[PDB]
DNA sequence: CACAGTGATGCAAA
DNA sequence: CACAGTGATACAGCC
DNA sequence: TTTGCATCACTGTG
DNA sequence: GGCTGTATCACTGTG
């Protein structure tokens, strides 16, 4: 005996496609005699009930421009999208969910555990105080996703995603707020629940604008509501508290109206031009949200003042395309140390080039430099050389070992010193912005902050001069200015990283290949399915059904 | 009709369905580019300057004095006259439709350089509604010049308006505007003659009349060849607009107009079907009471252009038409369009 | 790239990086593009290093920052 | 209860790696009380018996230059190269059986299979007549193989995979051969069992030879020798003939010491130029061979005649390297079908733009014609544009409605019937060449293949002379001339074809990131023994328990 | 000493380790490219012209009597006085050793081309086993001339050698070989001094002795520092060979060896020990009956040679060594190896 | 005539 | 301080 | 009522 | 005594 819950979760986690698991069943039915694992049939039967679009919720007061139908599921992206000959050309395959049918699924799957968690913290398990759910929303643009012959639009070669992970849930019980659910793991790739796949540039501003309005629309209607649910019997009441910081810098510029990434204006948690953060690089404040982007906006349409080009520019920070997503100002850790890592490799690479002293800079000798880099590196540290700038390597550069051996090429000993100084600054750094819980995992590291920023700064201006006298990177600003301040306003730095979409990158690729049909009007749904079901925790909970 | 190909510099990216051409004393301007506009030329209007067979785009810097206005993409477009460009509707890049009437001119022209005056102006009583793919014009009799409107597409409206259809387009009523630039006065009338509304169609601008040719109604789906005459008379009182179905017609959507001579037009391209293609260019002979419609010559179309699926294009206001073909084959390449010139 | 691979420091202010370079001038439709100067053995830069308009880049289009 | 090797072939078929698979019978373990599937332990031991290296062998006469052991596995494929300082860099790793472990291993496998074959043509299970088996050799070089982080060799970017495919068993019983046994999908990826897996360049000489040098060795040894085994209590005797036809031919002019890429000589089968192939395009003759080419280049090195550059090349025929491995002459049916539909693609172009009445084009023209024939080809065909052909796009771009779909680009219908016929006649010699069995499958098509091909030759001679009147490509000059001939040799053309070795390369591709550690020392043994477990008829044969 | 980098073209892949440079009256000449010789250069010899620290590897044409040779990885090469070079031994591209002697020479020279002419001699009596790695000079003694061999490296004998270990090498005997060139014969003389195979060593040719340096022998593992003196002598009767140890020898593999001054001769490159490279430089003055080793001034080494793991080289015969650095990575085709120009006074 | 998938739908069978 | 793998080996523990 | 297998328009390794 | 379960090693891939 075997449940057609468990089969599914069995063949869900460990990566089975249908075909796999109907031959496995066949082969175990046919030798054993005995019907062990359940029909395809009865499988698919049986992940109904997980999918969107199955339990009864309602809305109080009814949500502003969204159905009260309950019994939604997979929709089409461009949600009627003219594809007339006459207006503008369509070409984008993109499947969604609705938003408050995919919040609904995700709450009644982690009813299980929202339950344990409220009896563990010492309350009766029947109150309908109401809750407060948040989730943090995730915006990617994948590349090289080749695209497929037959009929229909001709699509690009780019993929765009769109998920959502709850990360906290709180319940008043009194005059403070008590927390009965947080995702021990939230960068993990088994908690990412996808909510739109769409295969459309990320530049392509129009036809991303075309496709996301309907779920912003949604989450603004959403955002001042409550939803009652029938949970463990008693029917809940659940608020929700969006907080998009998954983005990477791109999109954020892209989405929050800001100009290109390259300008004078390198910031989009401040307002602060580059000779300005050179000069300064220490203090600072946040000064930047979405209503004041809209009035940026605004102001530099209408021209109220009657100012020239560069005068409005200077009026209007850096704004000249009206937002359209809500964006939480925030710092994404895996591309501040991917750029991070970037930064100190070219650093590396002048200091083994004796740029202070003697910077005859030879069309040949710049190549040299970073050949005897790399070669070094190789032999010492076991680093191949990549084009671009990943995690592990960036894990494996920071090191101080690192430093260690790139020492050996540098003639100078105060370089030595010198650098040496500044990896041990940016490793006493870094486990600030990365933790869950910098208050209590790295206490000394992150009340020892303003400190050692301060001088990363000093040494950075006095014994780096040669780099950064009026050009600071757009990370490093970040790091050394508002990261207590974040801290304090958000909690940790990292717990809301973009790690969980990129590896739900990693996963979209692996299920469009392995996972569904292969033709060009189903992949997008069949993907997505996949996807949401993989994300389960109450499929994942068998698998750990092991031990307890 | 002689057909020829222009080469398009590194600013190809910048020319996208539905833009905008304005004629400037001899002078062609590009207006309603793709996306937000960059820093290189934050104004959003370009210098389309085509010469041997070649095509440049140089940026234009707007007066002290002017709104630095979103790019339109499917604007209704006037000649107004001391020359004025009267630009209403359209959608913005963020997929929003804009109620919103700009009037573009020149403040002061350098050596070969020319800079913009830009003027938005906000309408007063029955304001149209948003929309976009409608048609004014601007008619003037006994000393007075007014602008007609007519209809287009639309959203929803907020009260019957979901998210599972956020994107869906309804036309619009059949009702034509009449609205004064001297005060900026909107108003409306109910026509009996006209009943399905119209969305991509040709007017063409007499001296107390408005040509209707063409069109495509969403509810029916279908591409009538109805021909309409829509005279404004304009007495020290209220004016009065009277519409009338005249014969001859015919079916276009999405067409491009030229006037090639006085009281002459020319009509290139459109869609008579949903994939077949409107190959054949019509002359249109006015007068000063009676029209006329015939067949020209078709113009020696190469072996792209007959079989693609899609085609759009603007009037240069020199009797020549820019209209492009969509180039189908981008592995990580610049080029996607492929530009022809015609000249009638 | 060919054997114009443009993924080397121009100067030692090079601000160009693989990783989050973006088009300043309206001509770098995929990879950036680089100046050449005959200083010396001759070299080539980075366009958006020399702190050069779109103007000015149109014109060229020779001594660098550190050869001036 | 399911027994081990069951469980192992489940685990090996279903694309299973060990961690799932532990976690998978974890979990049914812990939800159902009682032990269904057998532990990770036991799958290993029980695989053990699968492995080459492990049954009793023998040879006689014994093999030159190859030891007598009868237990070793996965072996160093760089074969004791010297990775001192002084020498020359070693820059690959590499991991392969030997040949004759891998060739007993993979007769005992298929043990019930000949079993089988010899009871359904009513002969005695205990015959221990010599069985005959001829063997199927491919070599491929992959491209785009990612390097990994570590320390040791710095290896290229680039993969070479050697494998070998069991084709037929033919037993001699009273005064005639039967056939035990015959693959009935001889391309597929289930029977490619790998030899030999390394991380080199393909266009490496020095690496490469120094890599398959003993594989070489081991197979020149067993060619003149018979081998003694044990089989359902009976011992037998068995004779090996191998064929080696995987090669493309980049490789197999890169090994058959011929002139790398295009030349005046043009065709591995015979000694014909491009001219002389241009004006016959009907007549010629097979005379290439590995004891011949030896030869040729024996010439080449002493120069007895004492002649200058060109009279010597002249005289050699374009072989300027010494060959070292006997590769058969034939045909490879992907690679040839992939050409074909390049040049007709090509083809298409030209015809689009009339060459044919302008003798000159410019680039941009060029270029305008190839972009229109790629965007009319998505309308009619449903097709995108591919920097390099494939064979889905080769199949979908030879049917009849392709050529339909470009006639209505074409200005006039002169040309229209032309191309129709040249078409029509492609696709008549087509399956001739591509069947597994010409004489009993399409005997019509098999017997009227001159008159066809005289058509073609004198179409293109006549017709499209624009671009075929002194200069035929290789492909199409071995399809019009050397193929009527190889069929009555060997038996069939896409039997032996590269197909087998390309599918496994995706096998390789999946196993190297799902089924293989992580490091640049076991990786290659890993992948090795996973594949060699994934083409395993005793295992394959347990899926296949319902029927 | 200086040392300056130099650029290659197109065909730098054309240069593989072990490659050997021939000097033609003032020009330099190339052997022993990779893979077998495309159809630019059917000969497989190239001339290698310098100018203004920019290297150009243009084609060379055969004779009409030549023989064409086999490309050689690691070739024993000497200079015999008509100039011409005699090459034994090596590795051609099909890993396989050969025992053939070339004998090259100058046909014919024109305007920026040259003709070559080679030979091939077939060797009688105890020929020597093929090998590399070995070293052959020229002996002039009592107005008689002949060749001295020594041993090097080679594969496992034809009855003793396993497909498990196909590409093993092994030193040869420590065996000298005399070989006379006007009748291509040669005969095997045993040494009591010479005990252990030497592989990779340095000769020094003097009148009537051949001067052994350096070495490394596989079987033990080790590189010793020994100094041997081999005495040819050419009566009327049967050549007598003996040899001599002398103190003051260095240990050194794989050393480059340039000839500066009359009577003097420079030792470049090489390596102590595995993971170490001798970046030291020693100076050989040649006398009438005894030699002087002196170790002369470090060359201001790049920071990419000093921490590279191998490097290779050869002569150019006019005071100046051609060395190269596998540097860069194996990645999109931007260089693969750094080649600098070494000039001892 | 490469071949083993690939998932949902639908009709036939016990 | 990303995280779920990736397989082979060795050792503590239980039926 | 629950199982089982055929069918459709595609894939990837070239 | 023999089968079972789990820690450990140096790495991966999506960025
Ligand atoms: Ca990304
Ligand atoms: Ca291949
Ligand atoms: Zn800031
Ligand atoms: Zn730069
Ligand atoms: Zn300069
Ligand atoms: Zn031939």
């Amino acid at each position: 005996g075997l449940q057609p819950a468990v089969c599914l979760a069995i063949r869900v986690n460990t990566f089975l496609s249908c075909s796999q698991y109907h031959k496995m069943y066949r082969t175990v039915k046919a030798i054993t005699g005995r019907q062990i694992f359940q029909p395809l049939h009865a499988l698919r039967n049986a992940e109904k009930v997980l999918l969107p679009g199955y339990h009864p919720f309602e809305w109080q007061p009814p949500l502003k421009n969204v159905s009260s139908r309950t019994d939604v599921g997979i929709i089409d992206g461009l949600s009627g999208l003219a594809s007339s000959v006459d207006e503008y050309p369509v070409d984008t395959i993109a499947k969604r969910f609705r938003y408050d049918s995919a919040l609904v699924s995700a709450l009644m799957d982690m009813e299980e555990d929202i339950l344990e968690g409220m009896r563990s913290q010492d309350l009766d398990d029947y109150l309908n105080g109401p809750f407060t759910v948040v989730v943090k929303e995730s915006c990617d643009g994948m590349g090289d996703v080749s695209e497929k012959h037959g009929s229909g639009p001709a699509v690009p070669e780019k993929a765009v995603r769109f998920s959502f992970t709850v990360m906290r849930i709180t319940i008043e019980h009194g005059s403070q707020n008590v927390k009965v659910f947080e995702e021990p793991k939230p960068n993990s790739e088994l908690c990412c629940k996808p909510l739109c796949l769409m295969l459309a540039d990320e530049s392509d501003h129009e036809t991303l604008t075309a496709i996301l309005s309907p779920l912003i629309a949604e989450r603004e209607a959403m955002k001042s509501s409550e939803l009652t649910l029938e949970m463990g019997g008693i029917p809940r009441t659940f608020k929700f508290i969006f907080r998009g910081t998954g983005y990477d810098e791109k999109l954020v510029r892209e989405v929050e109206g800001l100009e290109a990434s390259g300008s004078v204006y390198i910031c989009t948690l401040c307002d602060t031009t580059r000779l300005e953060a050179s000069q300064n690089l220490v203090f600072h404040s946040i000064t930047r949200s979405h209503a004041e982007n809209l009035q940026r906006y605004e102001v530099w349409r209408s021209n109220p003042y009657h100012e020239s080009v560069e005068e409005l520019r200077d009026r209007v920070k850096g704004v000249s395309a009206k937002p359209f997503i809500e964006t939480v100002p925030s710092i994404d850790a895996l591309h501040c140390d991917i750029g991070n890592a970037a930064e100190f490799y070219k650093i590396f690479q002048l200091e083994i080039g004796e740029v202070y002293k003697h910077p005859n800079a030879s069309k040949e000798e710049r190549k040299r430099w970073q050949a005897t880099l790399d070669k070094h590196l190789r032999k010492r540290m076991n680093l191949k050389p990549i084009m671009r700038m990943n995690g592990n390597f960036a894990r494996k550069l920071m090191t101080q070992e690192t430093v260690d051996a790139v020492c050996e090429l540098i003639p100078s000993e105060e370089r030595h010193e010198a650098l040496r100084e500044l990896m041990d600054l940016y490793l006493k750094m870094k486990p600030v912005w990365r933790s869950s819980c910098p208050a209590k995992e790295c206490p000394e590291s992150l009340c020892q902050y303003s400190f050692n920023s301060q001088r990363f700064a000093e040494l950075l201006s006095t014994k780096f001069k040669y780099r950064y006298e009026g050009k600071i990177t757009n990370y490093f600003h970040k790091t050394l200015a508002h990261v207590p301040e974040i801290i304090e306003r958000d909690g940790s730095i990292g717990a809301w990283a973009s790690e969980g979409n990129e590896s739900g990158n990693k996963l979209f690729r692996r299920f469009r290949k392995m996972n569904a049909r292969q033709s060009k009007c189903y992949e997008m749904e069949d993907v997505l399915k996949h996807h949401w079901l993989y994300t389960s925790k109450y499929l994942q909970k068998f698998m750990n059904a092991h031990n307890a | 009709m002689s057909l020829q190909m222009v080469t398009v510099g590194h600013n190809i990216a910048l020319i996208q369905p539905g833009f905008s051409l304005m004629n400037f004393d001899g002078q062609v301007f590009f207006f309603g580019q793709k996306g937000w506009p960059k820093r290189s030329c934050p104004t959003g209007v370009f210098h389309f300057d085509i010469k041997q067979n070649h095509l440049k785009l140089k940026p234009a810097i707007f007066s002290k004095d002017s709104c630095y206005l979103p790019p339109l993409r499917y604007p209704a477009t006037c000649s107004y006259k001391k020359h004025q460009y009267i630009i209403h509707g359209g959608k913005t890049p963020n997929n929003e439709l804009s109620d919103k009437i700009y009037i573009m001119s020149v403040a002061c022209k350098n050596n070969k350089k020319v800079t913009f005056r830009c003027t938005e102006k906000d309408l007063v009583g029955d304001v149209p509604e948003p929309r976009y793919g409608h048609s004014i014009d601007v008619v003037y009799s006994r000393g007075k010049s007014m602008g007609v409107l007519f209809g287009g597409r639309s959203y929803m409206p907020s009260t019957q308006r979901t998210t599972e259809k956020w994107n869906s387009v309804a036309d619009c009523l059949p009702h034509v505007f009449l609205i004064d630039f001297e005060f900026g006065c909107a108003t409306s009338y109910i026509l009996p003659e006209l009943q399905d509304g119209l969305s991509f169609h040709v007017s063409i601008a007499r001296n107390d009349t408005v040509y209707i040719l063409g069109g495509h109604s969403l509810a029916s789906n279908i591409r009538p060849a109805n021909l309409y005459r829509i005279r404004v008379d304009l007495p020290l009182g209220t004016p009065a607009v009277n519409c009338t179905v005249l014969p001859g017609g015919i079916s276009v959507s999405s067409a491009i107009l030229t006037q090639t001579n006085n009281d002459e037009f020319v009509i290139v391209g459109g869609y008579q079907l949903e994939n077949q293609k409107r190959m054949v260019c019509s002359l249109v002979s006015l007068g000063d009471n009676t029209i006329e419609i015939s067949e020209m010559e078709t113009p020696d179309w190469t072996s792209d252009i007959k079989h693609s699926k899609i085609w759009f294009g603007s009037n240069m206001g020199n009797g020549t038409i820019f209209l492009g073909i969509p180039g189908d084959n981008k592995q990580a390449m610049s080029e996607a369009f492929y530009f022809y010139t015609l000249r009638c | 790239e060919s054997v114009t691979g443009y993924w080397i420091t121009c100067c030692p202010t090079c601000d160009v990086d693989i990783n989050t370079w973006v088009p300043f001038y309206s001509t770098e439709l995929n990879k950036p593009a680089m100046i050449y100067c005959s200083h010396g053995d001759g070299h080539w830069v980075h366009a958006q290093c020399m702190d050069l308009e779109e103007r000015t880049l149109i014109h060229l289009s020779y001594y660098c920052n550190e050869h001036v």
